[PDB]
């Protein structure tokens, strides 16, 4: 049931990577650095999740 | 420990018990031959004298 | 009666978690398995000097 | 949070043969990352409300 | 799943046991014969002499 | 459930059948365990007459 | 002889839950109905507003 | 309330339900004699028992158990006898400034107000 | 994934030479050095991210 | 094979009974729409105000039944949830006690059929409303 990275953390030898959230799995980009801040404005459109 | 090495220590456990059962076993069979060989060649040398 | 205490020790130790106590019974079938053992083992003395 | 993250520790006493890493280990991590990042988000969507 | 897998484990040990406690005490049965054969087999050697 | 959902459906008849049932499954195997201890002790009451007499 | 002292012993204990249940159902009934009677007064003072 | 009943009901019955697995157990216990059949030697039972209690601590369980379900049945005693009766206060104080205003209007508003709740539907009978 | 195979390797010797040597010792030091360096690594990621 | 038919059967009618739950949204959600229509066109006012003192209580009983049609969901969702080596696993007391209401399959339907076809009828008799203040009011 359980996806192969951790599988292969049940080994002996340590071929894994060693930051635990995968790739595959992770929606949000690891260490990334954007971020939409909309400053809040009298006016124009405030909005969010720009990121998806 | 994985869980199969776990699992295999502990069968080891059980395979070194299963085997000094065996040796225990072979060792009372032969001395109870000991026991009639040694009985029956007394015997045997008595009645010759 | 050793098969008898031995199965009765056996059926009293297959007891859920907090059932399993440190019981009368459990003394005297103690006492009852050791002292049907030397009694044993002096019958056995018995019969060897028969 | 509470208690998966106690069930975590309290997991942790255990003895020396026994001192492994299952797939309870693997889960529970997972489980207390992702709930501290519904913390947050739900933080967040507080303030701006 | 864990503690099922060590409660089967434990049953596999206690099997292991029981027969380990027969085997120990029939040795020491046919232990106990030997010697009693072995001072009924000094006597006709006095005899002898 | 509360007081308009109690509905009564196909499961409360399904699960009266498991259990039903399932007392006499228990009930059997209990019976056939005993059976087999009773054919174990016969095993033995004549294996100490074969062990005398040999 | 004492398999039957330990055994009405615990058939008390066994009675006495049985009856407690029952009373802690016939109890949070009447507490739902309560809740049931509490509903509809919500609902007949949302009509004079 | 109702959560926190439910949940101490659960608490209690699988006490009991522990307590019958040892009644049930010991009912077949008690019916081995010397001559019946369901007999084998096993051998290291005698020696290696582990136990985990004290019938007195087998008794004060079930006290605490039975001490905390009935504090938590008072309490909602308690709360239950509250809800009628605010519920009576409240019908009391709307139909007294019901009729309150229709005192102001003497000294639309009657076809409007010809329809009102009663002092049966405020209670929801 | 060097050092974990070092340790499984030398781990697999024989009995007249199981020995906790001084090369058992750096290989555990090695193993400590690493995971500590690279969740170093991780966290100024994370602040340089900031 | 009896506990796999009875996953199943837990399964249909938790998908049958969200059938009625999401229909029942749509009916309350399109119902809110209309209150706001017909208050804006009263903003015939006596036979309006009577108009919208009818639709209000079916709007509070399809409130009620869609509240216990989430509550239901919810708890047979559990109950699928409930397998072998769950912790809350429990030896019952009388588990084939027939409940206190005692709720057949056929009147547990036609109930929410007589709410829905209130509702119906309410709404185009506040259609017929709507078309009658216009006319009135040109």
């Amino acid at each position: 049931g359980l996806p192969p990275a951790y599988t292969q953390h049940l080994r002996e030898m340590a071929f894994w990577d060693p930051a635990i959230t995968a790739q595959y799995l992770n929606s949000g980009p690891r260490w990334g650095c954007m971020q939409w801040r909309d400053r809040q404005i009298r006016g124009k459109e405030f909005v969010v999740t720009r990121n998806q | 420990s994985v869980p199969e090495t776990w699992a295999k220590f502990t069968d080891d456990n059980v395979l070194r018990s299963q085997s000094e059962r065996a040796a225990s076993a072979k060792l009372r069979e032969e001395t109870e031959n000991l026991l009639i060989v040694t009985a029956n060649e007394m015997w045997n040398q008595f009645n010759k004298v | 009666p050793l098969r008898v205490a031995q199965t009765r020790l056996y059926q009293r130790s297959h007891r859920p978690n907090v059932e399993l106590c440190r019981d009368n019974a459990q003394f005297r079938l103690l006492s009852e398995v050791e002292e049907l053992n030397m009694s044993l083992r002096a019958l056995k003395e018995k019969l060897q000097d028969a | 949070l509470k208690v998966a993250q106690t069930r975590l520790d309290e997991r942790t006493r255990r003895p020396n043969v026994e001192l492994c890493r299952d797939m309870a280990q693997l889960r529970l991590v997972n489980e207390v990352y992702e709930v501290d990042e519904t913390i947050q988000t739900l933080q967040q969507r507080l303030r701006d409300s | 799943e864990r503690v099922n897998d060590l409660a089967f484990w434990k049953s596999e040990i206690t099997h292991e046991l029981d027969e380990m406690i027969g085997e120990t005490n029939a040795l020491t049965d046919i232990k106990r014969r030997l010697e009693r054969g072995l001072i009924e087999t000094e006597g006709p050697l006095q005899v002898s002499r | 459930r509360s007081n308009v959902e109690l509905c009564r459906d196909q499961t409360q008849y399904g699960l009266i059948d498991e259990v039903h049932q399932l007392e006499a499954t228990i009930n059997t195997m209990k019976q056939k365990l005993a059976q087999t201890q009773n054919a174990l002790d016969a095993l033995f009451k004549h294996l100490a007459r074969i062990q005398a007499d040999i | 002889r004492k398999v039957g002292e330990r055994l009405e012993d615990m058939h008390c204990w066994k009675s006495e839950l049985q009856r407690e249940i029952d009373e802690l159902s016939s109890e949070t009934d009447l507490m739902m109905a309560q809740k049931l009677r509490l509903q509809r007064a919500l609902d007949a003072t949302s009509v004079p507003y | 309330q109702i959560r926190l009943n439910r949940e101490h009901k659960e608490s209690c019955e699988m006490n009991w339900s522990d307590k019958v697995e040892v009644y049930n157990i010991d009912d077949t216990c008690s019916r081995y004699t010397n001559e019946s059949t369901q007999v084998q030697f096993y051998p290291h039972s005698s020696k290696f028992e582990e136990s985990a209690s004290t019938p007195e601590t087998w008794a004060k369980f079930n006290h605490d158990n039975l001490l905390r379900a009935e504090r938590e049945r008072l309490a909602s005693v308690n709360l239950r006898k509250l809800i009628d009766c605010i519920l009576r206060d409240t019908a009391e104080d709307l139909r007294l400034q019901c009729d309150a205003v229709n005192s102001a209007f003497s000294s639309k508003c009657m076809t409007h107000r010809n329809r009102y709740p009663s002092v049966l539907q405020l209670a929801g009978y | 994934s060097i050092a974990t195979d070092n340790l499984q390797c030398r781990e697999r010797r024989q009995h007249p030479d199981l020995v906790r040597d001084y090369v058992e010792v750096e290989l555990l030091k090695e193993t400590e050095l690493i995971r500590n360096i690279q969740e170093l690594l991780k966290r100024t990621i994370g602040q340089a991210v900031d | 094979w009896d506990e796999h038919d009875n996953r199943t059967r837990l399964a249909e009618r938790i998908d049958t009974v969200n059938r009625w739950k999401e229909t029942l949204d749509k009916c309350l959600t399109d119902l809110d729409a209309e209150i706001d229509s017909l208050a804006q066109a009263k903003e015939k006012i006596s036979q309006a105000f009577q108009h919208l003192c009818l639709l209000q209580e079916i709007r509070q009983q399809l409130n009620s039944d869609h509240r216990d049609k989430m509550e239901t969901l919810e708890i047979d969702r559990g109950c699928l949830s409930l397998n072998l080596t769950s912790p809350n696993i429990s030896l019952k007391v009388n588990p084939t006690r027939i409940p206190k209401d005692s709720t057949t399959l056929q009147q547990w339907d036609e109930f929410t059929r007589f709410n829905k076809n209130r509702a119906e009828a309410e709404m185009k008799a506040s259609i017929e409303l709507r078309e009658a203040i216009a006319l009135a009011i040109a």
